[PDB]
């Protein structure tokens, strides 16, 4: 070298795009079982991506979803249009293909047609809080007896996706997968890394085990 | 060579050199932000000592820890705005200290984590208050795996939180080891997302007392050397109660 | 000129670009100071920690015994206590230290590490250790004396508590080695058990660089 | 650099971009002055509005019961008239006042409010009642000697025929209470009837702010 | 089509299925078919200061390793 | 005037154009001195070489 490090700022050691979920649907009539489908939005689903936000016990950042979705046809139309639509957090769900929330007015949605290059939008900083908290230590209620952790901190939106066009001869079915990555990361108090495999995906329960690896003896 | 700390209606005896760990290298403050005109906090008489019952240290004994500001919920008139108030924030000053003679020997980390969030001993159950805080008296860790109907997952050599114990010196710490020091001091300012929240609902940090190098004793001599804490709010504030009317 | 030039669409992993917003009206949360913050990965490198250097075969399961190492008064002078390639990133010994587990998150570093020794017995208990450094690509040294030859700090217990020393011209066997040795036998007051320990710590010094970004090996996969 | 990077082909909602215009030629009408404009919607959240404080099972479907609450001769010194947990937008005895309507297209909020009590009976008719403010997280007084002891404004009426109470710290259970208290008993002129008085009224005072919109939960779908 | 750049020393999959393709530190470019080719380029990586096209030593520190382009 | 003439979507091998960078992080290797280095092909066109003249079969 013959300067200072710039690889190991904060913004670099986060901030790479990740792939977190992918799901499927189909076309199909709102008897159909599968014909939309849903994800929260976590970042504690993947391991790996899991263990560098554990870095930190606070953090603030935007984020970019982009998703990229393929389809195929199965066994024996014109091109397809796919909707995918952020519920901000306290919003209205759909519990089926057909409902007023797709059609309400304070949920943003993107169209879009295959053979194009693939959506994405930034959702900005979204919580009353002034930053994320990844470790937290209360309960729930007022009173001693709520919910262990994770409770209304750390919530954040979801995303549904459901085919546009009419149910037509011939399924089709269409797995999209998602990639995440935040940008503009401020982290505050660093803690030690995680040392135990991760069991739940709402608690910080462990198996215990060894620090380290056995020598054969300890003196050269 | 010694001075004697006072803050009033309290004194204790301290070493002249110790040195302090500024927690992050910030002191307590009042907050200072405007836009509390629709929500003015009073600022006060709770700035003393309260030391907490002593614990013994044994050979083979394996930690303690407390969690504040719930190990103070019974003490005083800082007690009583936990319950008069909806919301607070509050600093601390934590004086550790302990006896010994010059042929006892081992050492001790103390460490203070912010957000310190515990196990579970069954790894599918859901730890409830009581195996989680134990008021002003010590909570303690325990070497060798064992169930509890809830209970926190003490191991010592995970901490509680399934992290290394050896690295836990991240977080402001100071090494007490006999042969040199017998005390150390923290001063831990109010660190949380939020400015200010419940006290009963949320606790901010977890002391917590590791022995390392294990007590031992040279012939003849006591088979015990007594811990005691001692902490002292800085700087608090609870929000108002005031109609900011008239008739 | 044009704008659609080879490689003007496609989704390219790791790429900046502008991309527009879900809420371009709600956004509004004021920041606030924080006590703490990290900007920078070599602010916690720099951090000390315990090192684990006692290793048997549960004497690292339950590890309040891998962190110290024991002395005793029926030990000669001239053997050796411990040792160690010194090389983190790939000797465990340090490299699931807090400091060492920086390092599996690049490929190839550089820089200067400093070791912490701290004796940790009675105040009435005095030796004399001979601390000893061989350069990289020299073996380990056999005896006190070939290690008096060479690099060497003699750390007298009785006067100083701890010693420091700062290793120039890791990076990455080759690699040097730290090796601890008698020069004297520990001198009891009376004690009835000779125990007496000795802990290591060890933290980055000073400037230190890494690059280029790759995964952690010791985490595999999910699982839920 | 490039116009085709991952997400420049798509629609998405609440975006803002240009649009080419159906007529580029007619656009033509000149805007006038109208008297009355709102370019804000804490310009509609500070006005007053009646609150209904009565709620039985049919002194709220005929409304006109709804605004107002019975006083009597008959009533003893310190029993509570009325009370209510103070929380606009999830408390219905304010949330669908005018000002309250507002924060159910938002999702957090804060500021500060101010009540407004107005006695409406007769002007030979005097009494005192005791108005009480309790701070969040602290249950409602029991008595009128716990109500005197916590916050609490005498309100002679017969001076004064309203009182405006400011009261700081709402945002959204854990949340104060508002509750009145007879101090005396009213004190007719020689009415055979003692049916005395008084409403309520609500606003948002000052700084007000909200954040991130939603949809309003009191209107279900189409129906036409 | 996905193609990914491993970078010298990451994982690599073995199979279709894998976490190697889910993993966040390599490089992919999703490409549909009827755009414009995709390209990306890759910066100089290496420990040393150039490539080397000629090479005259012994991968070992001794010599006995493999010889030439280690 | 637009950016959809005519040979705007094409791959034409020897034509430069920017390109997106796999890694927008790590790039960084310093550059040291080496002795000796090579700008054009004619510094090493005069340079004298043995030319063989005789040429039988063997």
């Amino acid at each position: 070298n013959n300067h200072v490090r710039s690889e190991s700022t904060i913004e670099n050691f986060l901030a790479r795009s990740a792939c977190v979920f992918y799901l499927e649907y189909k076309t199909g009539t709102k008897e159909d079982s599968n014909s939309f489908n849903n994800w929260v939005i976590t970042t504690r689903r993947v391991a790996q991506l899991r263990r560098k936000l554990e870095m930190f016990t606070y953090l603030r950042f935007d984020m970019e979803i982009t998703v990229v979705i393929t389809s195929s046809q199965d066994q024996s139309a014109p091109v397809l249009t796919h909707q995918i639509m952020y519920v901000p957090p306290g919003g209205p769900i759909p519990v089926s293909v057909d409902d007023y929330s797709w059609q309400t007015s304070t949920n943003p949605s993107i169209f879009w047609t295959e053979g194009n290059a693939p959506a994405r939008m930034s959702i900005p900083f979204i919580s009353i809080g002034n930053a994320y908290s990844n470790f937290y230590d209360g309960w729930s209620h007022f009173s001693q007896a709520g919910v262990y952790g994770f409770t209304t901190l750390n919530n954040m939106g979801q995303l549904f996706f459901r085919h546009v066009n009419k149910p037509n001869p011939a399924a089709i079915t269409s797995v999209a997968r998602i990639y995440f990555k935040p940008k503009h990361v401020r982290a505050w108090v660093p803690r030690p890394p995680r040392l135990c495999p991760y069991i739940n995906s709402t608690n910080v329960n462990f198996e215990p085990k060894p620090v380290t690896e056995v020598r054969t003896n300890i003196i050269t | 060579r010694v001075r004697s700390i006072t803050l009033g209606n309290s004194t204790i005896t301290t070493q002249e050199c110790a040195n302090v760990v500024v927690g992050y290298g910030e002191w307590p403050e009042y907050l200072s932000d405007n836009e509390a005109t629709a929500e003015d906090q009073p600022t006060v008489a709770t700035c003393r000592f309260y030391t907490l019952d002593s614990v013994q240290w044994e050979n083979g004994s394996p930690g303690w820890w407390w969690k504040f500001p719930d190990a103070l919920r019974d003490m005083g008139l800082f007690g009583q705005n936990m319950y008069y108030h909806y919301l607070g924030r509050a600093g601390y000053t934590i004086h550790v200290q302990c006896n010994a003679s010059k042929f006892h020997q081992g050492c001790i980390l103390v460490v203070c984590v912010p957000e310190a969030e515990m196990g579970s001993a069954q790894t599918s159950g859901v730890v409830n208050y009581e195996h989680i805080s134990k008021g002003e008296i010590a909570s303690r860790f325990t070497t060798t795996t064992t169930a509890e109907d809830h209970g926190v997952q003490a191991a010592v050599w995970n901490a509680g939180m399934g992290v290394g114990v050896g690295n836990l010196t991240i977080f402001p710490h100071q090494w007490i080891n006999l042969r040199t020091n017998n005390s150390a001091t923290i001063v831990m300012p109010y660190v949380n997302s939020v400015p200010m929240d419940n006290m009963y609902r949320h606790h901010n940090f977890t002391l917590m007392i590791i022995p390392f190098v294990p007590l031992d004793f040279s012939a003849g001599a006591s088979t015990y050397v007594p811990i005691t804490v001692t902490v002292a709010p800085m700087c608090a504030e609870y929000n108002g109660l005031r109609l900011a009317g008239h008739q | 000129p044009t704008m659609n030039t080879p490689g003007s669409n496609q989704f390219l992993t790791s790429d900046d670009f502008q991309s527009p917003s879900a809420m371009p009206q709600f956004d509004v949360t004021p920041e606030m100071h924080i006590p703490g913050e990290v900007r920078n990965l070599m602010e916690i490198a720099e951090v000390d920690s315990v090192m684990p250097i006692n290793n048997d075969s549960a004497a690292k399961v339950s590890s309040m015994e891998a962190y110290r190492v024991e002395l005793s008064t029926n030990t000669n002078a001239g053997t050796q206590v411990f040792g160690f390639q010194l090389n983190p990133g790939a000797e465990s010994v340090m490299n699931r230290t807090l400091m060492g587990e920086i390092l599996n998150y690049y490929a190839h570093w550089s820089g200067s590490i400093k070791i912490t020794f701290v004796f940790c017995g009675s105040a009435m208990t005095t030796g004399k250790f001979l601390l000893s450094y061989a350069p990289p690509g020299a073996g380990a040294p056999k005896t006190r004396k070939d290690a008096m030859l060479g690099t060497h700090v003699v750390w007298d217990v009785g006067l100083q508590s701890s010693c420091v020393l700062c290793i120039p011209w890791i990076s990455q066997t080759n690699a040097g080695f730290v090796t601890c040795w008698y020069q004297t036998s520990v001198v009891s007051p009376a004690s009835n058990q000779p125990k007496c320990y000795m802990m290591c710590m060890v933290s980055a010094c000073n400037d230190f660089s890494v690059r280029m970004l790759r995964d952690t090996k010791f985490i595999e996969q999910t699982s839920f």
